[PDB]
């Protein structure tokens, strides 16, 4: 009676879990490579900046 | 020879 | 009668999973194969941070992406000017196992922690000069893992004790718990917009956990291994999280499965630290084999090696500008790179 | 604010880092591990919800830092890589109680087999020998059930420097040595060597024992920078 | 924090006198200290600077040679012993703090000050000396330098600060666009290279007195004449 | 004019000394590299290790090989410029690995006697590096001073190492002998003994060698270096053994020993380590 209220909770959070709300793969992975094309040019390590704004060298 | 060893 | 709540727990197991398989339209590799790749990265080191004495196990930078802290188990922080690689403060601690460093984003204060299984605020903007202890976390029964600022009076800490607290500095009490883990959970990323945190244990499963209402939304079931280290995305709808499995793995939080397997056959050392760059190309991954990789988050290619270090790279960090990479090792030195 | 006031601040920082330097090289970092059976508890005593316990003493000038790992989980694959380039491993086992000696050998293999504490030396304190000297005197409890290999064992030559015993007991406590230096030295290289010693409860000298066997530990560490090996 | 200070009185020309301020309240061998002085109805002038550490000593040219600061930190005193003592320097001397590191707000504590009464660089000018207000309006000191202040690293190095009548001064805007800690936000300093200002928003009693500047380029730090405010 | 030797001992003395030198600078600039090039083997105790196998490379490519030439029938062939040098770099680099090893003897002492105390540090240990070369440097000095090369109708007995006096000639000699011979090898007799007393009483059988090599190390310098001091000092006082004629038999003898010195530590090095075995396979 004691894990029996330990092995209800994993089953009242599996619950919740399978009932949400999933979009597809090709819609989530579209919107990651959405924003790195959106953000590459101000990318200093992707596409490197000059020597002058460079606070490093 | 003479002979003038170095160090 | 547990195999009644066991048998219904492997359906609902299944039921997810049936969930995600009818998700799984189309590959990542699939859509980003006619995409351009990146390019031989090369970075090198520009400045070299000296003066620990010990090994390095944690650093982050600040958000004005010039200062930093650094933790190494001599017992003391460093905060430095990475432009002069001056020291702006060294506070030395109570215990000298530190395992976890953050810079709060404000500027005024820093924590630390680790096998004292206390979380230490320290006031570096007092009126007297010197850095003082503001509050002492108390309240968690396994070794400090990470802690992450969400603001000046609200911090969260992961430890080894299964669990994640989010704290309260004032008061000095737990606001809330989260308690579904079933390992030591060893990572945590805040998501951007700081209403939401994921957290890697040595159960092989990182869980997204919710702030305010202190539930876990969804767990994501891919390592083989115990995950060490995780980040968010910069867009705050994926993650990436390494293990000692020799695997990074992009996980997405709209989709609750697994997207990416950034792994090599070369590559049998696990990951340390795991960290995005500002756009989410690449993925600089922290690895046991003594060097930092910089993999391509859409293509998983391996772009780079930042290879300068002489022991176990334990820490990572890209700015908020993006910058600068900074990789703190066992060597007792930091590394900024670019 | 001048930055050459700056760099001042950077170079009193470094004057204290230094001389924090000269402090760390010089004293000895231990690691006390053991099971609750064990008399860990209390060689810390005999010496001069917090999740690591200092002990700082001194033995001829010499500094000394033991940490006491306590209030953990029970898994301890993820905190042991904090304690690699430690100078010693102090491992205790209560070599009194017969029937929880196999996992006190189990957990020792996981020490002297962990991959971070591959170059890390363990001092054996066979622990609680007066309580094993009054166990096979009287005869109750047999080392033969527990282990099956007992019966076919028999003392050493060259051994038992004690003064007043009779040899059950020496080919007792020799034989659970034997237990432990086979773990040390069949799955383990010429990089760490076991330390075995016999503590008992009020014992002076096992801050002596430290202080003899770090000394052999820093010597192969000197002799093998030195290339002399 | 407090710095008390002790010395002074009638000395004799060919006279010496030996100043002492006490720390307490703050961590004072981590603090480089200062030594400003301010004589009878004129403003401020810088005397001597001594490090964290009793490193970089610097004087004036002013009061060089005669003039010698010393430091004890465990007995957290800051000394200033004058040899010779010429009628110039009758004024009422300070003793400030001023820690440096990045983000730092040097010159941010001034001691009370003693009375001793006896018996190139970069000149600032603030233009006008007297500006009449009414609690209410919207006030700006203007400041000019010679040289400009912006370093190379990015940070223009203007200060400036506020003495009550009958107090001692405290900084309100550091590096000529920080506010200081304590100070409030009606005081938004701006400025460029070399033309400097600060605007008082909305003004209070509390905000009339002589309005001071400095520079923290080269280290003869020179002060304004003082915009004075009155009601 | 005479001291020309026939050619079947220029051929027995050359292939004992090119032998010395193909051992020296085929193995001691390995040495180096193997300190220098990686990273593991490249630690602050090691900077003795590269000051010695230097200055033996020195002792064996300036010394050893320049000198050899000039002691077969004895020729003076380099002119009267680098006999300037020959008594400075050359002499300094015996003076500089004599002292190398006495330092390498003191700092094996306090590694082993009080292992405990910390070693020497980065910055402790390059100030006793150059301070053995200023020593050095400094004792070489009245032999570059004096080197006057007065050649007669014929190069035999050219480069004169003392032209003032023999009464002065026989005191250098003499404080030579105490400060490069009799005190290194009384420091490495009482470091290497009492640390030869602590390592004798599996493991233990490589404690109880590295008490091998410093017997060798010692009784390989107290016998290779004995001849070589006592030819300059019965030479200084006795000018009239110069002309023996048979003074360039005992000469070359006397300076072999000496010389063969040069080839011992990367011997030794690897006879006992073996991440030095293995950098002389690879």
């Amino acid at each position: 009676t004691a894990s029996i209220a330990q092995a209800r909770k994993l089953v009242e959070q599996l619950k919740m879990e399978a009932n949400i709300d999933r979009i597809k793969v090709s819609k989530a992975a579209a919107d990651l490579m959405a924003y790195c094309e959106a953000h590459a040019k101000e990318d200093p390590l992707l596409t490197p900046v000059p020597a002058s704004e460079n606070p490093f060298r | 020879d003479d002979f003038f060893g170095l160090m | 009668e547990l195999d009644q709540l066991r048998q219904e727990a492997e359906q609902l197991k299944n039921q997810i999973r049936d969930a995600r398989k009818a998700c799984a339209d189309a590959t990542l590799s699939q859509i980003t194969n006619n995409i351009d790749p990146v390019g031989r990265i090369q970075m090198r080191t520009r400045r070299t941070l000296r003066g620990h004495l010990a090994k390095i196990y944690a650093m982050h930078w600040g958000t004005d992406s010039r200062l930093l802290v650094s933790a190494s188990q001599d017992g003391k922080l460093i905060i430095w000017d990475s432009y002069t690689t001056n020291k702006v403060h060294a506070i030395p601690l109570r215990s000298s196992w530190v395992m976890t460093c953050a810079y709060a984003p404000s500027g005024n204060y820093v924590a630390c922690g680790g096998l004292d299984n206390i979380c230490s605020i320290y006031n570096l903007k007092t009126r007297d000069g010197d850095v003082r202890v503001s509050r002492e976390l108390a309240g968690h029964t396994g070794y400090l893992s990470c802690c992450r600022f969400l603001d000046d009076n609200q911090i969260v800490t992961s430890s080894g004790d299964t669990t994640c607290a989010l704290w309260d500095i004032e008061t000095g009490q737990q606001t809330t718990t989260f308690t579904g883990h079933t390992g030591d959970v060893m990572s945590l990323s805040l998501a951007p917009d700081t209403r939401l945190f994921v957290s890697g244990a040595c159960d092989a499963s990182a869980k997204l956990w919710d702030v305010r209402e202190g539930m876990c939304r969804q767990t994501f079931t891919g390592h083989e291994s115990d995950i060490n280290a995780i980040c968010f995305f910069p867009n705050g709808n994926a993650f990436a999280t390494g293990s000692d499995d020799a695997t990074c793995r992009l996980f997405d939080l709209r989709a609750d499965q697994e997207l990416m397997t950034y792994s090599h056959d070369n590559i049998i050392c696990g990951i340390t630290s795991v960290s995005f760059s500002k756009s989410g190309r690449l993925l600089l991954a922290g690895y046991d084999d003594f060097n930092c990789n910089v993999w391509d988050a859409l293509k998983a290619d391996r772009a780079g090696v930042l290879a300068g270090h002489d022991n176990r790279v334990s820490c990572l960090g890209v700015t908020d500008d993006g910058m600068a990479v900074a990789t703190g090792s066992w060597d007792s030195f930091l590394k900024i790179w670019n | 604010a001048e930055d050459k006031a700056a760099v001042e601040r950077s170079k009193m920082i470094e004057k204290q880092l230094q001389k924090d330097k000269q402090v760390y090289r010089r004293t000895l970092r231990l690691l006390l591990l053991g099971a609750d059976n064990s008399g860990k508890s209390t060689i810390v005593k005999q010496m001069r919800t917090s999740g690591i316990f200092e002990t700082k003493f001194q033995v001829d000038k010499v500094n000394f830092h033991m940490f006491d790992v306590g209030a953990q989980r029970d898994e301890r694959r993820k905190w042991i890589q904090c304690f690699n380039d430690v100078t010693a491993i102090i491992f205790v086992v209560d070599s009194s109680d017969y029937n929880r000696l196999q996992e006190a050998l189990n957990d020792f293999d996981s020490i002297w087999n962990n991959r971070w504490l591959r170059t890390i030396s363990v001092i054996l304190f066979l622990n609680k020998q007066d309580l094993l000297a009054e166990k096979v005197l009287a005869g109750k409890s047999k080392i033969e059930d527990y282990f099956p290999e007992f019966a076919r064992y028999t003392t050493p030559e060259d051994a038992t420097p004690e003064p007043g015993e009779d040899p059950r007991v020496t080919r007792a406590k020799y034989f659970i040595r034997k237990e432990f230096v086979d773990i040390s030295t069949a799955s383990g290289d010429g990089r760490h060597i076991c330390y075995p010693h016999f503590t008992c409860a009020v014992d002076t000298e096992n801050a002596r024992r430290i202080f003899n066997d770090c000394k052999d530990i820093i010597l192969q560490m000197n002799l093998r920078e030195y290339n002399l090996v | 924090v407090q710095l008390v200070e002790s010395g002074g009185g009638l000395v004799q020309p060919g006279g010496s006198r030996k100043l002492s301020c006490s720390a307490s309240g703050f961590a004072f061998s981590s603090f480089g200290m200062h030594w400003v002085r301010q004589a009878p109805e004129k403003g401020l002038e810088w005397v001597a600077y001594i490090s964290s550490g009793s490193g970089t000593i610097y004087y004036a040219d002013t009061v060089k040679g005669r003039f010698t600061i010393s430091r004890d930190d465990p007995k957290n005193t800051l000394f200033l012993q004058m040899t010779s003592l010429r009628s110039e320097d009758t004024a009422m001397y300070y003793c400030v703090r001023s820690i440096y590191y990045y983000g730092s707000s040097p010159f941010d504590f001034w001691g009370q000050g003693t009375t001793l009464t006896v018996s190139s660089d970069i000149v600032m000018t603030q233009a006008t000396s007297s500006v009449p207000v009414t609690p209410g309006e919207s006030v700006s000191i203007s400041c000019r330098s010679s040289k400009s202040l912006l370093h190379s690293n990015g940070n223009t190095y203007l200060y400036w600060f506020l003495q009550r009548p009958g107090q001692s001064p405290q900084l309100l805007i550091y590096r000529m666009s920080n506010l200081a800690s304590g100070v409030p936000d009606r005081f938004s300093g701006s400025g460029s290279g070399t033309a400097f200002t600060l605007t008082i928003s909305r003004l209070e009693a509390e905000d009339v007195g002589v309005y001071y500047c400095m520079q923290h380029l080269e280290y003869p730090l020179t002060f304004g004449a003082g915009t004075k405010l009155e009601l | 004019n005479q001291f020309v030797q026939p050619s079947w001992r220029i051929a027995l003395w050359s292939l004992a000394y090119g032998v010395v030198v193909a051992v020296a600078v085929l193995g001691n600039l390995i040495v180096i590299w193997i300190i220098l090039a990686h990273k593991r083997m490249r630690t602050v105790t090691n900077y003795f290790l590269v000051n010695l196998a230097f200055s033996d490379a020195s002792m064996a490519a300036f010394n050893t090989l320049v000198n050899f030439i000039y002691a077969l029938h004895s020729e003076w062939y380099f002119g009267a410029n680098y006999c300037r040098f020959q008594n400075f770099f050359p002499i300094t680099a015996v003076f500089a690995s004599i002292y190398s090893m006495t330092a390498i003897a003191v700092d094996r002492y306090m590694a082993i006697i009080d292992p405990l105390k910390p070693r020497l540090s980065a910055t402790a240990t390059k100030i006793v590096i150059g301070s053995i070369w200023i020593l050095a440097f400094l004792l070489a000095f009245p032999q570059c001073l004096y080197s006057k090369t007065k050649v007669m109708p014929g190069r035999t007995l050219c480069f004169v190492q003392w032209p003032e006096g023999p009464k002065q000639h026989f005191t250098y000699h003499i404080i030579v002998i105490i400060l490069v011979y009799c005190f290194p090898l009384l420091i490495m007799g009482i470091t290497y003994t009492i640390v030869g007393i602590t390592l004798w009483g599996e493991q233990l059988k490589a404690k109880r060698k590295v008490v091998k090599m410093m017997i060798i190390v010692v009784m390989t310098f107290a016998i290779c270096w004995l001849p070589y001091h006592i030819y300059f000092i019965l030479t200084a006082i006795y000018q009239q053994l110069n002309r023996w004629k048979y003074i360039q038999q005992v000469y070359l003898a006397s300076f072999w020993l000496a010389m063969s010195s040069t080839m011992y530590n990367p011997i030794i090095y690897c006879c006992l380590n073996k991440r030095f075995r293995a950098g002389f396979k690879r």
